């Protein structure tokens, strides 16, 4: 019994360990968010099948690393899940052929948000899992250690509904004039879905967004957000109804707004955080 | 923040 990666990486009869790089998609889905399938990327065989049977599981210990170490979740193995990380050894899965077959593992993790995310940098830790090796043969018992690594980088959701961006630039005409901001959410179940605008505001209604450009900065005007001619101000939660799994927009849009005083020749930047709740 | 907006523009002279 031998196992090798998508790249050709080893562990020979006997077990080992071994570094893996993949590149991750993630994905929110119903109840569990999807953090890496490691069935394209792991294969393993039996060296004598006609005479021998192997059987694999995934040992108790098996769990998330760096960012994702705080959080639980679920592994989904030969088509069943079950708790992750493992705190107990997973049944056990038969492999009686020559021919690589992959080694049946999908990570997920809880979702503890709305719409949260974890950064992962490419070439950090996401994973360390245990393979173990057992047959009816002798008394075999070999650990076979996966050492998972991202292989780029991406944000991993943390709740049940995804943004079609963490980050979104947009450019108003120059002054006066305003621009949609292109930006939706959509949910893995259909869920009560709100959100709250954080930044730092001109004036005492909390709507106008300071001009914060550094270089060479206009004067007396700041940022406004409308929902179709709604002005949304910061710290109130604005409610999008039920969102499913087709994208909804927040239907917001950028606005030049009057702060005080004369208004003079500049740059305006305004940086504006978007939260999503459930209600 | 679960998004971050970043919102530019400029007043042209006239
Ligand atoms: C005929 O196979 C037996 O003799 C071989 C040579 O000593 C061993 O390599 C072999 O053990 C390895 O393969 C089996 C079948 O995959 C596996 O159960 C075992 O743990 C080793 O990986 C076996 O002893």
């Amino acid at each position: 019994f031998a196992c090798k990666t998508a790249n050709g990486t080893a562990i020979p009869i006997g077990g080992g360990s071994a570094n893996v790089y993949v590149n991750l998609a993630p994905a929110v889905n119903v109840g569990q968010n999807l953090v890496v399938d490691l069935s394209t990327q792991i294969f393993c065989h039996n060296d004598y099948p006609e005479t021998i049977t192997d059987y694999v599981t995934l040992q108790r210990g098996s769990a998330y690393g760096g960012v994702l170490s705080s959080f639980s979740g679920t592994v989904k193995y030969n088509g069943s899940s079950y708790p992750f990380p493992t705190t107990s050894e997973t049944p056990r899965v038969v492999y009686n052929s020559r021919t690589d077959k992959p080694w049946p593992v999908a990570l997920y993790l809880t979702p503890v948000s709305s719409a949260g995310g974890v950064a992962i940098k490419a070439g950090s830790l996401i994973a360390v899992l245990i393979l173990r090796q057992t047959n009816n043969y002798n008394s075999d018992d070999f650990q076979f250690v996966w050492n998972i690594y991202a292989n780029n980088d991406v944000v991993v959701p943390t709740g049940g509904c995804d943004v079609s961006a963490r980050d979104v630039t947009v450019t108003l005409p120059d002054y006066p004039g305003s621009v949609p901001i292109p930006l939706t959410v959509y949910c893995a179940k259909s869920q009560n879905l709100g959100y709250y605008l954080s930044g730092t505001t001109a004036d005492a209604g909390n709507s106008i967004f300071t001009n914060t450009a550094s270089f060479s900065p206009a004067q007396g005007v700041g940022v406004q957000l409308t929902r179709n001619g709604t002005i949304i101000p910061a710290n109130n939660t604005v409610s999008l109804g039920a969102v499913g799994t087709s994208a909804v927009s927040l239907g917001l849009t950028a606005n030049y707004a009057r702060t005080g005083g004369q208004v003079t020749a500049g740059n305006v930047q305004s940086i504006i955080g978007v939260t999503f709740v459930y209600q | 923040a679960d998004v971050t907006i970043t919102v530019n523009g400029k007043v042209v002279a006239k």
